[PDB]
DNA sequence: CACACACTCTCCAATTCTCTAA
DNA sequence: TTAGAGAATTGGAGAGTGTGTTTTTTTTTTTTTTT
């Protein structure tokens, strides 16, 4: 193994050259030591180092190409070099009687630019096998985390000596080796009985996620294709279904694929899968950034500066969907829904939801669905749903069978996946009644319950639903009460904080304004495009894998998303008596008023007022609710109910 | 097999086929192809005695509608025919040439033929910076008295268009128009199978006898006509396919 | 071959230290564990709960005088399975002789001991035989370390921190950990064999075979020395009389909804309770199970079929539940607080108004006792109400305070059979059976199908639900008090329309209800203001706007029901008279009014009046049923009837 | 894959046999 | 005819070639005829 030693020493030289990796190893080791020396603590850093492929290319291009082209021969030596580096510079503390036996090799992770290896599950042909590739897509299935054996330590109670045995599988080690039948040696060489020593053995977690290409990336006329990644150890549970992901790993094959006598003319192929080395969670539909977008200090300073504006709410609302003319109040409500009110986990099991639900019912072609599409493209976690194409099982949970383990399992539905997010249910009224009880339960108590196939769980669905519906007839009829116009039960409309009724009234000035705005929108030309040139999409923005006062009229959508994330994470508004006076006055006025007789006003509108006020407090970044917040919430709710202004 | 070649009172017959290397990812479902292959034999272990499942090993595929995508999502037009198209586009009467060549056997109906030409060409798709997109496909409805050659126009459009699916309103269900969740017989796992509005992606779908559709089946076209996406939430699946038809 | 590794544990020194601990430990009678072993020898106890706090104290004590320890608590939290055997061996070495006249009527194991010993001894003079587990009559467990509140728990003591099923990684296998979660499915007790006691047809020799593999192969070959030397080739026969069995139960612990990260699904973890811990876990439990997390192997053929991917289970060792002095306390509260007006506001402190509904809910919570038939002591009330009224909040408040109380909705009772294919269990329950000695809070009562209509009809006048799956005709006892919260169809209630027309419930089902309240909201000027103030104060302070006496504990109602249930307040003859003229005049006014026909007083109204009076006396000492009680009962009934005619 | 079953391939010492023993 | 030395054969343990598993139809969609 002269080549193995040469690779090991070359990677040791590389690690010595770039001292940042040594500093990271030192930081991990001291963090682990301090946590061990210091209680309800479980945060232990993993034995994983993310090395940039650019540094490796600049240092030794031969080694970099070997990593990127034949990693099965270049990654094990680099990992051994990293392990030796960590051991040599280790603080050599007292053994814990387990770390001596339990192997803890230092795994490797990669980042940087890939070039021709930055692929997708559709473009992952068989010419990429045994090469280190990065695939981007959406996780659709995740197997149960199941520990697997890699080393069994045995104690022979006749000589006072410990005997171990290493186990290897096709899905654990890159290089192919003789598989082990995974049977513990019950007898020694010299006829001695052995007892297995659990707790001195070594088990590693094993998960098998499924990554499929993004549906919008699929070619015209074909369904998305999927690949199976096999995450292990620190990378287990890093992903959940519905997550946009960018997995880096070795595209490996396994099996004899026929060539076993049993199959002579049978023409099946080999089982191919990716051994994940890194999981990079690009998300938020921005194609390159995570759902939790990083906030620079300059960005936070700018956000705080804008929060001081007298009309920050108007700026943020009008900046939501600039292409949708009008619908200012609906935009304000959508923005308030994006940063929902604070959730109260009261005692005695009481739970006051902080999520705002909006229902939009109105005439055809009033941007009811374009607003939903915008909320999909803007909210950090949004799940698209339609009335016709969704069943109650598909909205709550499906009892499928696991394939990696072979047992019954629950698969999260379209409205449990959106936990702590939003659900955009388009064509709401078209849902069948049998499929509408589920969303009723979720909007009621925000948890789904499953009682089928001998499974009794309670999944959490803390999602805020925005739904678009159509009137019972073709268009809204102002000559009838707003009950026979909507084909939904009042027991379901009561769970919506705001029920906006949109009417496509035929005017002349408004029609001119809308036509001019739509024609301005339709003349838009992208920056890097000529006139009269089709807007082709490549989305090959993956130049690198990994992390590699003021009064503006309209803020950019990425900045708006940053602001929403910062407001949700940081500020938790607290209610105030001065705002409660306004809230109770407005609630009393709305309740016992002659004009509100047609309105369904109940005690739920008070909770809606509180939630809207808290959301507006989040908009102002104020840590407490004020008179202006309650006034704005009351005005918005009054417009939703009456609509005078 | 071709629908015009099936014998009398017989269902169309399938045939398993295998591509290899540079003949893969060459065709998409619904395309009509001519294959030069070896009619071979393999004994799949999946009910007589000494029976053998037949299949064809492809040695050449000659589609007429280009490869995956359209022209593989780009232009695979020979230089001479590209020059021919450029010469054609400069014809001052190109509109009349295109109109007169849409179902030449249908007398009159000049306006419908013009609208069919516009439908075949389609508009221009736009994708605004804020995210929302504007569709660039034209939907045409042909109401009128019986015997006015509406179905003949639909059948011709199903021929002239590079990608087209002809369906009748009566014999057509919502899950068969957009996407059908099916259970894999082997792996017990649910998966989608595209419908008429997915096969006709990038083309035109001709729904004859539109008014005969069940009320709960015609609704499924509402999203796939305007938003041009099909949203499915069934059996643990949650995807938003594309149907730019 | 098998390589060799160096591990600094030194099991022999640890065993010597273990023996010293079992001999020389006395908690602040003699040694504690020697006393426990003495009790075991007397057959009065078969559970050696080896506490880890005691071992920690022993280590700390010997730290000051020689440090003659090797951190045993940190040496068995890393590998507990071997130390179970070490402790058992140390106990067998230091097992005291019995100090009591224990009856040996069933001494089959002792008989085998002496018989085999005599057979061996008659040839030993030439004129271990017993497996160590066979002789043991005790089960050994570990009690995890309690809270340390010291520098010792420097992230150590993994058994001190209650983990969740998700946090049980694969590197914890073999350790002694503890998990927190809700049991979901506990199996029936099965006798798991530890050692078989094969007996040979000839050669007289019986050979034992220890087994911990979930599957074994019978010997059936007389390999004994006499049988082999004579080459008789005798076959072996099992003897369950001389075998050793341990009760085995296979629970299954899920994880609480608060431990599940967003977007995820609760996991589960099999638990193998065996020994004296059996039947200590039930599906309605939230526990902190402490056990040894072990890799159950797929031994057999699916073994090679799968590979290194093991399946895990938690060998439970110690289960810690989470969930006349009281009589004197509740008596004193009766003296001080007015139960009638205080418990009512205590039921729903955060729900403003509707006090009389709460008063009726108290009667349902207590309920009269008329078990003698010729009838029933269950009070059922329905709240037709109105959308937007806190009927669901009242139902949840009742559920959270009523013992054996459950909450359910019409659209998502009954029962399902054989839900899991593998185990093929029989007669799984539903929602009504769970609240057997309690209350079912059936929200959305109107939106509940015909099958559940028939089921609740059967429950209501039979107190026992039955199924007819495969002609078995088995039945489940469900003596549940029914609390319905139906709401009017077409949204808001219409006072002009007849009450039974507003809600799609047949008059047959509604007429059987003991008491009925129509409690709809009306837009006012002052009630809404106070309601808004109440709700907003709750939002600010996360606590109710305390303005009056608000008792919290529900044990007072339990004491009242348990007290007067044995008392069974006997009705007075004058009470019977006043109620017969009460019925006469009630029926007279029902006729003279006939406006809505949902009233004609019916024998069932008399039964409801009797049971309400019984419940009222059941709340107030015993045999308090007099004119005072029946006046309040009839007042409540008349008020409930008038509620249907509100405004 | 491998442990257990069913069974063909293969093999010496105790069991039978008939020539030479008493 | 008897107690005892020689040939002659074949059954009971074992070397070995090839087997046989684990292995599954729940729950969820989609259709279709009656209701
Ligand atoms: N203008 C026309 N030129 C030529 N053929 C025509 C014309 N109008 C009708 N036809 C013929 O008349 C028949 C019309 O049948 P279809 O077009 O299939 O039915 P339809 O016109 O769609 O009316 P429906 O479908 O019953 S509402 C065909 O045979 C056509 O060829
Ligand atoms: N008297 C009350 N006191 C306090 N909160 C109340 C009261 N009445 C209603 N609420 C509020 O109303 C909400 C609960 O009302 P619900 O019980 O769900 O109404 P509902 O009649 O059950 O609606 P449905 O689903 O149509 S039956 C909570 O926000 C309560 O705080
Ligand atoms: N207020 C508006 N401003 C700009 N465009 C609008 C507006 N209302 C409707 N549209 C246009 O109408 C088209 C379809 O709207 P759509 O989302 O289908 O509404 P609906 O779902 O209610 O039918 C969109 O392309 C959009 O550009
Ligand atoms: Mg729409
Ligand atoms: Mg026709
Ligand atoms: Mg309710
Ligand atoms: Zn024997």
């Amino acid at each position: 193994d002269a080549v193995f030693g040469d690779r090991v020493r070359r990677f040791q030289e590389f690690l010595d050259t770039f001292t940042s990796y040594r500093d990271s190893v030192r930081s991990i080791q001291v963090y682990n030591s301090n946590n061990a020396a210091n209680s309800t603590s479980l945060n232990i850093l993993p034995h994983r180092i993310i090395i940039s492929l650019d540094d490796l290319r600049e240092f030794d291009r031969s080694f970099w190409s070997g990593i990127l082209v034949e990693p099965a021969y270049f990654i094990p030596p680099a990992e051994k070099a990293l392990t030796d580096l960590a051991d040599s510079m280790d603080d050599v503390p007292h053994p814990n009687a387990s770390a001596v036996s339990s192997r803890h090799p230092w795994k490797l992770s990669f980042k940087g630019s890939f070039g021709a290896h930055a692929l997708s599950p559709r473009t992952l042909t068989a010419q990429h096998l045994n090469k280190l590739v990065s695939v981007e897509g959406i996780v659709t299935k995740t197997s149960l985390v199941r520990p697997k054996l890699i080393r069994s330590v045995h104690y022979a109670a006749k000589t006072g000596r410990f005997h171990y045995r290493d186990y290897t599988d096709a899905t654990t080690t890159l290089t192919t080796r003789i598989p082990t039948p995974a049977i513990y040696p019950t007898e020694d060489t010299e006829g001695n009985k052995l007892t297995t020593e659990y707790g001195y053995s070594t088990f590693i977690d094993h998960q098998r996620i499924t990554v499929q290409e993004m549906p919008e990336m699929a070619p015209a006329g074909q369904l998305p294709r999927s690949i199976d990644v096999i995450l292990d150890d620190d990378l287990v549970d890093k992903t959940k279904p519905g997550d946009r992901v960018n997995v880096v790993g070795v595209f490996k094959s396994l099996g004899a694929g026929g060539m076993n006598q049993s199959n002579s003319n049978t023409l099946i192929g080999f089982k191919t899968l990716i051994l994940g080395n890194t999981v990079y969670p690009l998300h938020a539909r921005s194609t390159g950034v995570a759902a939790r977008q990083m906030l620079t200090d300059f960005d936070i300073r700018n956000i705080n500066k804008l929060s001081k504006k007298k009309d920050i709410f108007d700026i943020l609302s009008q900046s939501l969907a600039p292409s949708i003319y009008g619908h200012d109040h609906i935009k304000k409500a959508i923005l308030l829904m994006l940063m929902g009110g604070v959730e109260k986990n009261l005692e005695n099991g009481s739970h006051l939801r902080g999520d705002i639900n909006i229902l939009m019912v109105g005439d055809p072609s009033t941007a009811k669905s374009q607003l939903l599409r915008f909320v999909l493209n803007t909210a950090s976690l949004a799940i698209a749903t339609t009335g016709r194409g969704s069943s109650g099982v598909g909205l709550t949970a499906a009892v499928t069978t696991d394939r990696e383990t072979g047992e019954r399992r629950l698969e999260a539905g379209a409205m449990v996946l959106a936990d702590r997010g939003v659900v955009c249910i388009d064509e709401f009224d078209k849902m069948t009644d049998v499929d509408r009880v589920a969303i009723h339960e979720v909007m009621e108590q925000q948890t789904v319950t499953i009682a089928k196939a001998g499974i009794h769980t309670t999944l959490n669905a803390r999602c805020s639903v925005i739904a678009a519906a159509n009137p019972v007839f073709g268009q809204y009829d102002v000559n009838r009460d707003p009950h026979q116009n909507i084909a939904l039960p009042d027991s379901l409309l009561s769970r919506f904080d705001l029920l906006f009724v949109v009417t496509d009234d035929i005017n002349e000035i408004r029609d001119r304004s809308i036509s001019e705005h739509v024609l301005r929108t339709h003349r838009y030309l992208p920056p890097g495009y000529l006139e009269g040139e089709p807007v082709r999409e490549r989305l090959n923005l993956s130049l690198a894998v990994g992390e590699d006062t003021e009064i503006p009229k309209l803020v950019t959508i990425p900045f708006l998303r940053k602001y929403v994330q910062y407001a949700k994470e940081r500020v938790i508004p607290q209610l105030t008596q001065e705002a409660i006076n306004v809230i109770v006055k407005n609630y009393t006025d709305l309740r016992n008023d002659d004009n509100t007789k047609k309105s369904p006003i109940t005690a739920r509108t008070l909770e809606t007022l509180i939630r809207l006020a808290t959301a507006h407090a989040k908009v102002r970044l104020s840590k407490t609710v004020n008179k202006v917040d309650a006034k704005v919430a009351a005005n918005l709710l009054r417009f939703a109910l009456l609509g005078e202004d | 097999e071709i629908p015009e070649l099936v014998p009398v009172g017989e269902m169309p017959r399938n045939l398993t086929m295998t591509c290899d290397r540079y003949l893969t990812n060459k065709v998409i479902p619904g395309t009509r192809v001519t294959i030069v292959g070896i009619y071979s034999i393999y004994n799949s272990k999946n009910s007589g005695v000494a029976i053998r499942t037949p299949y064809i090993k492809i040695l050449g595929i000659q589609s007429d509608v280009e490869t995956s995508s359209i022209w593989n999502s780009v232009t695979m037009f020979t230089e001479e025919e590209e020059e021919e198209f450029l010469q054609l586009s400069r014809n001052p009467k190109l509109y009349e040439i295109l109109t007169n060549s849409i179902a030449p056997s249908i007398f009159g109906n000049e306006d419908i033929k013009k609208a069919i030409v516009c439908l075949l060409m389609g508009g221009s798709k736009k994708i605004l910076p804020d995210g929302m997109r504007l569709r660039g496909d034209i939907n045409v409805l042909l109401l009128g008295d019986p015997g006015t050659a509406k179905s003949q126009l639909l059948k011709f459009v199903e021929k002239v268009s590079p990608i087209a699916v002809y369906t009748s309103g009566k014999g057509s269900s919502a899950a068969g128009l957009t996407a059908s969740v099916q259970r894999d017989p082997m792996t017990r796992e649910f998966y989608l199978e595209g419908g008429a509005m997915v096969l006709a992606d990038g083309g035109v779908v001709c729904i004859d006898e539109f008014d005969k559709m069940r009320d709960e089946d015609r609704v499924a076209i509402h999203e796939a006509m305007e938003q041009q996406t099909i949203s499915i939430a069934k059996a643990g699946i949650t995807t938003v396919l594309n149907s730019r038809t | 071959a098998l390589p060799s590794i160096q591990l600094p544990v030194d099991y022999n020194n640890l065993f010597n230290e273990i023996t010293d601990f079992l001999v020389t430990f006395k908690q602040d009678k003699g040694p504690k564990y020697m006393a426990m072993l003495q009790k075991v020898a007397n057959r009065e106890l078969n559970s050696v709960i080896i506490d880890l706090d005691d071992i920690l104290q022993y280590q700390n004590e010997k730290f000051l005088q020689g440090t003659q320890a090797d951190d045993l608590v940190s040496a068995i939290q890393q590998n507990a399975n071997h130390f179970t055997e070490l402790f058992c061996r140390a106990i067998d070495n230091n097992m005291p002789l019995p100090t009591k006249e224990i009856d040996y009527k069933d001494d089959v194991l002792d008989v085998i001991l002496n018989q085999r010993r005599l057979r061996n001894e008659r040839m030993l003079s030439d004129r271990e035989l017993f497996p160590p587990n066979l002789t043991r009559r005790y089960f050994l467990y570990f009690k995890p370390l309690s809270q340390n509140c010291a520098r010792r728990y420097r992230k150590k003591a993994i058994s001190s921190k209650p983990l969740s099923v998700r946090q049980i990684k694969g590197d914890f296998l073999g350790q002694l950990i503890t998990v927190r979660g809700i049991i979901t499915r506990v199996s029936d007790v099965k006798p798991a064999v530890e050692v078989i006691a094969y007996t040979c047809d000839q050669c007289g020799y019986e050979v034992f075979q220890e087994v911990n593999s979930r599957t074994f192969t019978p010997l059936s070959e007389c390999t004994s020395e006499e049988c082999s030397q004579n080459q008789t080739k005798g076959q072996l026969f099992m003897s369950t009389r001389a075998s050793k069995f341990s009760a085995f139960q296979e629970c299954k612990i899920q994880e609480l909804s608060q431990q599940v990260p967003v977007g995820h699904i609760p996991r589960s973890l099999n638990i193998h309770v065996n020994g004296t811990l059996v039947r200590s876990l039930s599906p309605g439990d939230i526990v902190d199970v402490t056990g040894i997390f072990l890799p159950a192997p797929y031994t057999g053929f699916k073994a090679l079929k799968a590979g290194l991917l093991t399946e895990t289970y938690l060998e439970a060792q110690f289960v810690r539940q989470h969930k006349s002095d009281v009589e004197e306390r509740v008596m004193e509260l009766i003296t001080s607080g007015d139960v009638y007006n205080r418990l009512a506001k205590s039921i729903a402190p955060e729900i403003y108004g509707n006090l009389d509904v709460k008063k009726a809910l108290l009667l349902l919570l207590v309920g009269g006792v008329d078990k003698r038939v010729g009838i029933r002591g269950d009070i059922n009330v329905c709240l037709m109400g109105d959308p937007g009224v806190a009927k669901s909040q009242l139902l949840k408040a009742i559920c959270k305070i009523s013992p054996r109380g459950v909450y359910t909705t019409g659209k998502g009772t009954a029962a399902v059979m054989k839900d899991p294919v593998t185990d093929e269990m029989i007669l799984e329950g539903g929602a009504l059976v769970l609240a057997d000695n309690g209350i079912c809070c059936i929200d959305e009562f109107d939106k509940m199908d015909e099958s559940d209509r028939t089921a609740i009809h059967e429950v209501m006048e039979q107190q026992t639900i039955s199924i007819s799956k495969a002609g078995i005709n088995t039945t489940l006892n469900a003596r549940t008090s029914i609390l319905a919260a139906a709401n009017p169809l077409y949204g808001r209630y219409n006072p002009r329309l007849s009450p039974l027309d507003n809600i799609n419930l047949p008059a047959a089902l509604l007429s059987r209800f003991d008491i009925l309240f129509l409690m709809l909201d009306i837009p006012s000027r002052d009630d809404d203001e106070k309601l808004a103030e109440h709700v907003t104060y709750v939002h600010m302070h996360n606590k109710q706007p305390d303005l009056d006496f608000t008792p919290v504990e529900p044990s007072k109602m339990r004491e009242y029901i348990a007290y007067a249930k044995t008392k069974r307040p006997v009705m007075s003859e004058a009470v019977n008279d006043y109620v017969v003229q009460a019925y006469i005049r009630l029926r007279q006014d029902s006729k003279r009014e006939m406006k809505f026909s949902f009233g004609q007083a019916t024998p069932r109204t008399l039964l409801g009046i009797i049971r309400l009076s019984q419940a009222l006396a059941k709340l107030r000492l015993a045999d308090m049923v007099d004119i005072d009680d029946v006046e309040e009962a009839l007042r409540l009934v008349r008020v409930s009837k008038e509620s249907l005619y509100q405004e």
